[PDB]
RNA sequence: UAGCGGCGAGCGACGCGGGAGGAGCCCGCCCCGAAGGCGCGCUGUGGGGCGCACCGCCGCGAGGGGGCCCGAGGGCCCCGCCCGAGAGGGUGCAAGCCCCGUACGGCGGGCGGCGAGUAGCGCUGCUUGAGCGUGCAGCGCGAAGGGAGGCGCGGCCCUUCCAAGGCUAAAUACGCCCCGGGACCGAUAGCGGACCAAGUAGCGCGAGCGAACGGUGAAAAGGACGCCCUGCGGCCGCUCAAAAGACCUGAACCCGGCCGGCCGCCGGCCCGCCGGCCCCGUCUCGAAACACGGACCGAGGAGCCACGCGCCGCGGCGAGCCCGAGGGAGCCCCCGCGGCGGAGCGAGCGCGAGACGCCCCGGGCCCGCCAUGCCCCUGCGGGCG
RNA sequence: GGCGCGUGGGCCCCUCCUGGUAAGCAGGACGGGCGAGGCGGGACGAUCCGGACGCCGGGCCAGGGUGCGCCGCCGGGGCCC
RNA sequence: CCGCAGAGGCCCCGGGGGCGAAGGCGGCGCGCAGGCCCCGCCGGACCGGCCUCUGGUGCAGAUCUCGGCAGCAGUAGCCGC
RNA sequence: AAACACAGCGUCGCGAGGGCCGCACCCGGCGCUGGCGCGACGUGAUUUCUGCCCAGUGCCACGACCGUCACCGUGAAGCGA
RNA sequence: GCAUGAAUGGACCAACGAGGAUCCCACUGUCCCGAGCCGCGCCUCCGCGAGCCUCCAGCCUCGGGAACGGGCGAGGGCCGGCCAGCGGGGCAAGAAGACCCUUUUGAGCUUGACUCCAGCCCGGGCCUGUGGGGCGGG
RNA sequence: AGGGCACAAGCCCGCCCGACCCGCGCCCCCCGUGCCGGCGCGGGCCGCGAAAGCGGGGCCUACCGAUCCUUCGCCGCCCCG
């Protein structure tokens, strides 16, 4: 008796005509060859700029990810008239600007107001009288701008008699209450309908 | 490596294993999985219940990320706490300096009461607890919390 | 083309070629169907035992 | 993995998350009105929002003799030199130092205003995972604030966006042709096609079909002279290390001469006597069969690979584990998320495990689903059984 | 206990049966054999009588036989186209 | 376990080779066997024992494929005009 | 060939805005035609004849609208489907 | 009258027919019953020179055996090599039986098989104007 | 068709509807799968009888049917801003 899971996977299709539906993967060395003399071609083009611009801290977006950050798009304009700036000036420095975007709390504005208070107080400009050699003396960046970093949880002390006077003593009956309210008042209302039955008739 | 299987051991012989009567052909019994309610019923039948059918309400659109609810048992809560910081709580049964634990912080939302807990006060913070986790908790001079 | 319809010429050679196995020792005192206040008052005469009840202290 | 499916066989997306790359804008409508691209154009040219605030080219390029013996040594023995060059190819036999190359260079390149036979709806056809409709289309009807929120209809909210006009680099795909490489084939193989003439010779009214054929030697040195012969040819010798003489080597089947024997295989023997022996492969209850295939010889000739599932063995780590894509200029080095495991049951709202044990089996308890009794707070809710 | 292959046309002997005038016919049953079992014998045979097998030397002997082919025999009692 | 083709290593002054490699023909020896080794003649430039790795890896058959070729046989036949 | 054709015999449809056929569409053939015509069928020179059946199936009614038989349209009910 | 019959035409019929059938005259190797002859081939020679087929082989009788042997058991015969003829054997050769059956293998044709499509007929709407009138239901 | 049955399982009379609700196990056929059929139980509510008792139909062995779809019934849950 041969007692097997069975196998879900779908048929070929377009094996010896049609359009090509097999991948390999044999060039994987020769690309990224490929993908790094490019970078360092444009790195070039552009010194002393870097290759990034700086670009704004969210929030990653449902439940299962609430509690951390990643790279967005680009700074809304709420966030650059906090620190005073246009969508040209900021494009012009080398900033992301995605007027699309709106802020749904005021952390948001502030963690990013922040960031751009840091970016611009690390940036410096070259003027077209400078002579080359300080251009020469100037680093150019790698990478990604300013990394977003999300810390390790850390433990905490508080009093357990400040904490006894936030909840009540019986804290499963309330949770319970709150989880059932919407279904136990669709089960009153109907009973009480019933009723009026008993007296309409009489 | 072909040098260790075990057709390599069948030249010289004529038919590799499969019999003369019957021998090797093509699809004796048809091709997949045809046949589970004629002549593979008795194979259907031994191994594989409820295959055939329906039961229970479908959904057109199942939205991953809420249905997501991980949870954790009141005896693995003292994990979380590194163990410099473990030995120092444990040493002081402090009821003014308590530990504080934010399992949501750590990916967990709701509370379930498997095991046991050491007798020390501490508080928890959770989105949900379970009826015995609860109980378990408050016998130990802890106090269980809601965080948003 | 009539095959044939039935033997039984050589069964009996194949059911002694390993002996003929008998039942499990746990088969004899299963409680699969015996009269459920029986089992009950079984049950309820263990756990007040002293001497053989497994309630823990 | 939601779903579609004689709910059978089968089929099947997207969001969230991690990376590569990263870039934004215009016209109409409204204001001015020829200021314009002026033989055009007012049936609208031209200009504007109005008030608050890596490729190619060129070059140079080191270092060995003596003896023995061979048709010729790159061979054997002895003793040396060069090295940013001991990748290779050629040369009369295995060459860093006999020749060309290889390593090391240089040059050039507040106001105004948002798109109609349209969107949508009814009926019908195709299409999708899209299920009382995923997208499109025909016909009929046809608008003002409008669209969407994976089950329809009516009502009230919230969250989000503005169709029926237009432009846009990058990260991605890929044959011919050119360059580089290979645990690939080695002349019945590899492309049909290694051959001064292949899609050729040849076949078909035509659309089309389509072969076979590689190799003397270091050097053509490609065969002196002489003697027979009516000529055709023959002998003898010549070149060469060798005829290797239209050519490397030259097996099997089949055959001619000379020389020895008299019927196949196995066994015994002083060798032709004695004894034994039906034709293999195959389907079949059963083959020596008047069952089928097989004249003979050579070469070729048939369970490999990818993905999925189950179980077994071994290695590393272990409540954890993990060369993902990709990034660092290191095929082998460094960094690098999901995922799977860690808790189950239940159609679902949801609720949620400790009590025993070297191991195994079995009992006993606990969680979820179903049904009940008692008690009580915050109550079709909680607790105990 | 786990994983897995082949097989799923059978036939013959002994004794016991059913249909059929019968059949080297068709269909069943306990045990054995051939299939898949070499060797000696039954002149000759897949199955009968003995005996179930590595390569050899020696001995004993089952079944069946002992004029000659062709290894191996006599004695006694009875019958005899 | 024997054998075939190829890859990574070893082969005590750096494995065997024009003082003659592969291949062919004939003959001993070794091994239960698949096979291996040596000797003589031919030939004229390459070859491989052991350890690890890899596979388009072993033929008597398929009315098998391609090539060569026998008996029949000095046979049938070389009769229209 | 006893098969097919044949002259002859008979039936059926159509007066052009029609009939029969082609044809994806646009458009065509009979038709440079008009009932002494065109198209569709059966029997098969001459002579002599060709009986009965309209229950079945088929066809036909410028027969009839009895019952049934669509979308559309319109009436009632409904928050709307 | 198993089971004739009237344009699915009945009956009859002169002329005609490489049509099917019976008889008579004449004629004859069709025959009784075969004989003789002519030319070409065959046959022998010089020149030239193939195909098919082929497990191996090639004498019989009986037995047993896949129930009709060249081979096996028991008997009887036979130097070896060739020619002209011949048609008893080699279950002679020529072809994966066309008859019969099976396969969840086909195709041609038919219809009162089951599921449908062109075509045609019929109704309403759009194309689609400008006037008058009748009837039946609000 | 074969078994069974005598102050009865037959016949007559009286009252009734156990020809019920909830949940399990076993037997037969058998791969120890399904289906039909039967039997043994734990609870609820009932009938008859003075009572003990008996009763999940016609004394026993035959009298019948999956997935998908439709329709009906109790109590609840979902339509995912
Ligand atoms: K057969
Ligand atoms: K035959
Ligand atoms: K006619
Ligand atoms: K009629
Ligand atoms: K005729
Ligand atoms: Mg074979
Ligand atoms: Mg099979
Ligand atoms: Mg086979
Ligand atoms: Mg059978
Ligand atoms: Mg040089
Ligand atoms: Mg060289
Ligand atoms: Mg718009
Ligand atoms: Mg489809
Ligand atoms: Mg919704
Ligand atoms: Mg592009
Ligand atoms: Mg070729
Ligand atoms: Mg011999
Ligand atoms: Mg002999
Ligand atoms: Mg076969
Ligand atoms: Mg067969
Ligand atoms: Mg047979
Ligand atoms: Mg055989
Ligand atoms: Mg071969
Ligand atoms: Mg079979
Ligand atoms: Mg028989
Ligand atoms: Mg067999
Ligand atoms: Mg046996
Ligand atoms: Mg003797
Ligand atoms: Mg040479
Ligand atoms: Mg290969
Ligand atoms: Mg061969
Ligand atoms: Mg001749
Ligand atoms: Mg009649
Ligand atoms: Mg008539
Ligand atoms: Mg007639
Ligand atoms: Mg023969
Ligand atoms: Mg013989
Ligand atoms: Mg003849
Ligand atoms: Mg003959
Ligand atoms: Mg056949
Ligand atoms: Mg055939
Ligand atoms: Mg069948
Ligand atoms: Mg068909
Ligand atoms: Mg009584
Ligand atoms: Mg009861
Ligand atoms: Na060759
Ligand atoms: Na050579
Ligand atoms: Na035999
Ligand atoms: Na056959
Ligand atoms: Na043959
Ligand atoms: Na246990
Ligand atoms: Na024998
Ligand atoms: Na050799
Ligand atoms: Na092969
Ligand atoms: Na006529
Ligand atoms: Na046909
Ligand atoms: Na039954």
């Amino acid at each position: 008796g041969r007692n097997v899971a069975f196998s879900n996977m779908r048929r070929y299709k377009c094996t010896n005509k049609g359009p090509n539906l097999i991948k390999n993967w044999f060039n994987q060395p020769a690309r990224k060859i490929r993908r790094r003399q490019t970078r360092l071609q444009k790195a070039k083009a552009i010194f002393p700029c870097p290759l990034q611009k700086l670009r704004p801290s969210v929030t990653r977006c449902s439940q299962k990810f609430n509690l951390t950050q990643r790279i967005g798009r680009g700074f809304t304009l709420r966030e650059l008239q906090g620190v005073g700036l246009s969508a040209g000036k900021a494009r012009q420095i080398g900033i992301a600007v995605d007027p699309r975007r709106k802020n749904k709390s005021e952390e948001s504005v502030a963690r990013n107001v922040a960031r751009l208070k840091e970016y611009l107080s690390k940036v410096t400009i070259f003027s077209k009288q400078a002579k080359p050699e300080e251009i020469q003396q100037a680093i150019q960046h790698q990478g990604v701008v300013m990394p977003v970093v999300n810390p390790k949880p850390v433990i905490t002390t508080g009093s357990i008699a400040e904490a006894k006077k936030e909840v009540p003593e019986n804290l499963f009956m309330y949770l319970r209450n709150a989880r059932t309210a919407r279904n136990r008042a669709r089960l009153a209302k109907r009973d009480a309908e019933r009723e009026a039955a008993a007296k309409t008739k009489g | 490596p072909t040098r260790i299987r075990k057709s390599r051991k069948r030249r010289g012989h004529r038919q590799m294993g499969y019999g003369r009567v019957g021998g090797h052909r093509k699809h004796p019994s048809g091709r997949g999985k045809a046949g589970g309610l004629q002549h593979k019923r008795t194979s259907f039948d031994k191994y594989h219940p409820g295959y055939f059918g329906k039961l229970g309400m479908r959904n057109y659109h199942v939205r991953r990320n809420i249905e997501y609810n991980p949870t954790i048992n009141i005896d693995k809560i003292w994990s979380l706490i590194p163990e410099e910081q473990r030995d120092g709580f444990l040493q002081r049964k402090s009821t003014t300096e308590a530990p504080v634990v934010d399992v949501t912080r750590f990916g967990f939302f709701k509370v379930l009461g498997r095991g046991s807990l050491p007798q020390c006060p501490i508080i928890i913070k959770a989105r949900y607890f379970s009826s015995d986790a609860e109980k378990k908790l408050r016998e130990v001079g802890g106090v269980p919390l809601l965080v948003p | 083309a009539k095959l044939k319809n039935h033997t039984s010429k050589n069964q009996n050679r194949k059911d002694h070629r390993n002996g003929i196995k008998k039942p499990k020792k746990s088969a004899y005192t299963s409680h699969k169907g015996m009269c459920p206040k029986y089992l009950r008052n079984l049950r309820r005469s263990r756990a007040n035992d002293p001497r053989q009840s497994l309630r823990p202290n």
